[PDB]
């Protein structure tokens, strides 16, 4: 509470009016952190782990969103808080009751610390409404979002690689989540989606939307550690020297060995890898850094200053996205427990199709109309849709 | 011949992913971009159900 | 000669400095910990943090 | 399921007869394929469908 009271005191310089509220956000933030850590435990799910990082992410997320965001009222700040609260903590939660448990906790927290009645519904929907299409990250209209996304998804489906795809509300929520995640300063994400859920291709969509350079590590059974180093090595150089802002997509297919686990335990957690640039290779990098720095209009005296600028560059401009399927097997669970992963990865839980979106997919595929005759029986007996057509019958059977 | 063991260099080939050109069609494998034919077929084969 | 404890430096860092990954908000435990690291390291004995 | 929602299917139906040519059936068995309905159902699924 003391640590993060200092943090809020630092980020609230952007909203001096609300300066008085430094402690109760810090208190409410640590409270939530404690309760969450208490309610959801590793006995239920392997990935329920909470560390101070979650408190770190919550402040950081709020900082950027305030800074980039519109003029704030108290309601504005505390809802924004609740958004980041949702994404940092609850987005990892499976099922429903647990997400509802979190909503209840959120309501309780707000009531206990910051009692304003100007709030609306604070549930996971009714809040996030996270502006991307709108230039400053405000709340949005939701009809505009779905359309913007859909036209930019039509564009992306045609312009970039063509794997026929389908849209659903389900997609939209996770899209906002992936984008907001790639917007946050030092941050990475892991999508637990089962498989075929369309999580990699969605990452790629946002990467295409925000014009981030996509890198998928190319490896195999004979692939070495020296090989993965060079990928990371080159990826970092571009993230710093050329200001490329790259998104590195790791699948669980990609790992033939754990060596991939660890070197990133580093890159995620802290902002650099010390071993990676070494020997003369270090001096070459340093030279370049001096040049780029001086070209930015900053002459940095010491060497560590250059390297401090460099690391900060890796932090804000390099995002990593894991996509894993079955957290339950030992191969992925090695990825899972591993803390530097789970605690600097924003865990986002997708799963098998929603059985509703199964219809949205099905219906959008049978959109072409070969379908004939009459329904002798408007269904008279007995979740896809209210069933009228042969179309609906088919997607219900399937 | 051994599907039992499978390395992801083929991953871009299993999922259908290709960067199209005017004439050529290319698929990244490992560190190199190779041209696909289209008279090309693939069959993965394994023996033990284990 | 006296025995006193838990005296800490006050830090104020600008908003844009909040995003630096290498940062520390000094707490009682920070100082206490940093100090036993030093003492151990001046004894040439090794450290492992778990 | 095709019955429960109302959609007609051919009460007498066999996968093989539906999706395989005589020539196909003949051609596969020539390459050494086993006699079974099973291995014919299979050989159809492998050949007949590649996306
Ligand atoms: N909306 C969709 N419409 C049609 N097929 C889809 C859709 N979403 C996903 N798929 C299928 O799933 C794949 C989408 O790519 P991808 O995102 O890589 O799946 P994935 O969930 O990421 N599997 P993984 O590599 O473990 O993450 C394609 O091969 C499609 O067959």
């Amino acid at each position: 509470s003391q640590i993060y009271e200092i943090y809020y005191k630092a980020i609230f310089k952007l909203v001096p009016e609300f300066r008085s509220y430094t402690e109760p956000f810090a208190r409410a933030s640590v409270h939530l952190y404690n309760e969450c850590k208490a309610r959801y435990s590793t006995g239920l799910q392997s990935h329920y782990l909470f560390s101070p990082r979650e408190l770190t992410r919550l402040v950081r997320g709020v900082y950027t969103a305030i800074n980039t965001g519109p003029r704030q009222t108290l309601r504005s700040l505390i809802r924004l808080w609740a958004y980041e609260a949702w994404r940092i903590f609850a987005d990892r939660l499976v099922g429903v009751k647990e997400k509802n448990s979190f909503e209840q906790l959120l309501y309780e927290t707000v009531d206990k610390y910051l009692p304003n009645q100007d709030l609306g519904n604070i549930s996971s929907t009714s809040l996030l409404f996270s502006g991307l299409l709108s230039l400053d990250f405000k709340e949005v209209n939701k009809t505009d979002l779905v359309n913007f996304i859909e036209e930019r998804f039509k564009t992306f489906c045609d312009e970039e690689l063509e794997v026929p795809m389908v849209i659903h509300e389900s997609m939209v929520d996770h899209i906002l989540r992936i984008d907001r995640a790639l917007k946050q300063v030092q941050g990475h994400m892991m999508l637990i989606g089962a498989s075929r859920t369309g999580k990699t291709i969605l990452t790629r969509f946002v990467a295409w939307l925000n014009g981030l350079k996509i890198v998928q590590p190319k490896i195999h059974r004979h692939s070495n550690l020296s090989d993965f180093d060079m990928i990371l090595k080159k990826a970092i150089s571009d993230c710093s020297l050329k200001e490329s802002r790259t998104c590195l997509i790791i699948d669980e297919s990609n790992i033939l060995e754990t060596a991939f686990l660890e070197r990133m335990n580093t890159l995620l957690a802290n902002a650099d890898i010390p071993d990676l640039f070494q020997g003369e290779e270090y001096d070459k990098l340093l030279n370049n850094l001096r040049n780029k720095t001086r070209s930015l209009g900053l002459l940095l005296d010491t060497e560590q200053e250059l390297y401090d600028w460099f690391v900060g560059e890796i932090a804000k401009n390099l995002h990593v996205v894991f996509t894993i399927c079955d957290p339950t097997n030992n191969k992925s669970s090695a990825m899972i427990s591993s803390p530097a992963l789970f605690n600097r990865c924003i865990i986002n839980w997708m799963g098998d199709w929603d059985t509703k979106t199964m219809s949205q997919v099905a219906n959008n595929m049978v959109d072409v109309i070969p379908m004939e005759f009459t329904d002798f029986i408007v269904p008279e007996v007995n979740f896809t849709e209210p069933i009228q057509t042969i179309r609906d019958a088919v997607v219900n059977i399937l | 011949q051994d599907g039992e063991f499978f390395d992801p260099i083929i991953s871009r080939l299993i999922s259908r992913e290709f960067n199209h050109a005017g004439n050529r069609v290319t698929v990244e494998i490992g560190d190199h971009e190779v041209d696909v034919s289209g008279d090309f077929k693939l069959f993965i084969h394994s023996c033990d159900p284990s | 000669f006296s025995s006193f404890c838990s005296e800490i430096p006050s830090v104020s860092l600008e908003a844009h400095e909040v995003m630096r990954p290498d940062i520390v908000i000094p707490t009682i435990d920070t100082i206490k910990h940093e100090k036993i690291f030093y003492d151990l390291l001046n004894s040439k004995r090794g450290i492992i943090l778990c | 399921l095709l019955g429960k929602f109302a959609v007609k299917y051919d009460v007498n139906y066999r996968f093989i007869d539906y999706l395989v040519t005589l020539d196909e059936k003949m051609k596969w068995l020539e390459c050494g394929l086993d006699k079974n309905d099973y291995f014919l159902e299979n050989m159809s699924i492998v050949m007949n469908s590649q996306d």
